[PDB]
């Protein structure tokens, strides 16, 4: 049956809301951490 | 070259050593309504975001306070930020100003001023992510941290008239009596950051900054109404010509403000020491 | 903030739908488990390539969790593009 900081890469959702979906993920730069936050229309 | 340590400094380090070890990003699709991107601001507790416009796959700039000046100036909020970029053609003819997280210090104050930009997008050349958004702000911050640990040049000690920083002449301002839409259209005129609030007599009694008129049209209740009247809708440092050029950084810096206003004995507006005119000095000579 | 999304249908369902899904897009994809991918997609305007991995996890009795990662023009934003398109087709 299928499988059961590692967040690092993957994908992350805020519920959508008014139209609007947020998509977001950290990654790594050298020795800095960037989390983004990407605000697009359904 | 205790007398250019400064610049000597901003050329040895790299945008990349002011980058915070974790950080937050926004990004805004450029189809997204110009409405929902300014409560997405609000709500991140930002001024600008980077623009990535998904037709072209790629950051074509930023959106900052003054283009909500520039729209309201001219549904407003229905429409999407590709379609008000458009009518102002913003990617062909101001197209994106971004930098490398290698790329000195010095090139990023130096970039800054030169294209008259506030925001400076930090951006990997390998990936293409961008990864931070610089200011004069953050970048003052971070050379006051070498500034009070290692002497200082002796025209730290100089005065502000001695080393004519700022400036002194064209000073936009409004009057307490001034209609909010009137401040607008100097704004857009003057292309200024915030405007001195000055009384019958020509004395600076407060301050109104772009964000200012920008909340109150949030609001949804004309723009006739004066200025004063209009900041008590809310929630004045300024400087003297024979304060050290130290102590002026040392003011601006921890009241965390982009500007001073310099003023007479009677706090008659004689002028305005931005950050940028501070980077100038320190850096850019 | 949620990990990645999720579904109480079948695993076998699931993982069929993610195909039929990448396949719609036109995405290049190899099935390195049963129920783990991994997707590639050229730039059709930048020309380049990028890649994630995708891997059904299994959150209690009867919830399933698939997780969507980035693997090593934008980057991370092109990543967010990549899964907005499935996310929205499995939505339908
Ligand atoms: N890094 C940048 N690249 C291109 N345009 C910019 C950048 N930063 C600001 N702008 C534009 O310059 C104008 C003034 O922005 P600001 O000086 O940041 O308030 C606004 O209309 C912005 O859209
Ligand atoms: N109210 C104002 N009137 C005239 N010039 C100004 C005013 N505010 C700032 N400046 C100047 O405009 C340049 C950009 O400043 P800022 O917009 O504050 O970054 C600086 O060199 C300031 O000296």
């Amino acid at each position: 049956a299928p499988p059961i900081h590692v967040m690092l890469n993957h994908l992350y959702a805020l519920s959508i809301k008014d139209g609007v979906m947020v998509l977001s993920a950290t990654h790594r730069y050298k020795k800095k951490y960037v989390t983004t936050l990407l605000y697009k229309p359904i | 070259s205790n007398s250019s340590v400064y610049t000597t400094f901003m050329k040895s380090h790299r945008c990349y050593d002011l980058i915070p070890t974790s950080s937050k990003l926004v990004v805004f699709d450029t189809s997204l309504q110009v409405k929902k991107a300014f409560f997405a601001l609000v709500t991140n507790g930002v001024r600008a975001a980077p623009l990535w416009d998904s037709k072209k796959q790629s950051f074509v700039g930023m959106l900052t306070i003054t283009d909500f000046i520039n729209i309201l100036h001219r549904e407003l909020e229905e429409h999407k930020i590709e379609t008000w970029r458009e009518v102002y053609l913003q990617d062909s003819f101001k197209p994106l100003v971004c930098i490398s997280p290698n790329a000195s210090l010095f090139d990023a104050v130096s970039s800054l001023i030169r294209n008259k930009i506030h925001r400076l997008p930090v951006i990997d050349p390998e990936s293409g992510n961008t990864l931070y958004i610089l200011t004069h702000k953050r970048i003052l911050k971070f050379l006051k941290l070498f500034i009070t640990e290692f002497p200082k040049p002796e025209f730290m000690s100089k005065s502000l008239e001695e080393l004519q920083i700022g400036t002194y002449a064209n000073i936009a301002m409004v009057r307490t009596t001034t209609p909010v839409y009137v401040a607008l259209g100097i704004f857009v005129q003057h292309r200024v950051s915030a405007l001195p609030v000055v009384d019958e007599k020509g004395r600076v009694v407060d301050i109104y900054s772009k964000f200012d008129v920008i909340n109150l049209a949030a609001e949804k209740t004309n723009l006739d109404v004066s200025v004063t009247k209009a900041l008590q809708h809310r929630s004045v440092l300024k400087c003297y010509l024979h304060e050290t050029l130290e102590a002026i950084i040392n003011r601006l810096v921890e009241a965390e403000v982009h500007r001073l206003v310099v003023v007479d004995e009677h706090d008659v507006v004689k002028g305005i020491v931005s950050l940028s005119d501070i980077l100038q000095a320190l850096v850019l000579t | 903030w949620h990990l990645g999304i999720r579904s109480q249908s079948r695993p076998n369902d699931i993982m069929a739908e993610v195909c039929r899904a990448i396949k719609q897009l036109d995405y290049e994809w190899k099935v390195v488990n049963p129920y783990y991918l991994r997707v590639r997609r050229k730039n059709p305007v930048t020309s380049t390539f990028s890649k994630m991995s995708l891997q059904l996890y299994q959150v209690d009795s009867r919830t399933y969790l698939l997780d969507f990662r980035s693997i090593d023009g934008s980057h991370t934003i092109e990543f967010f593009e990549m899964c907005a398109n499935l996310i929205k087709i499995l939505a339908q």
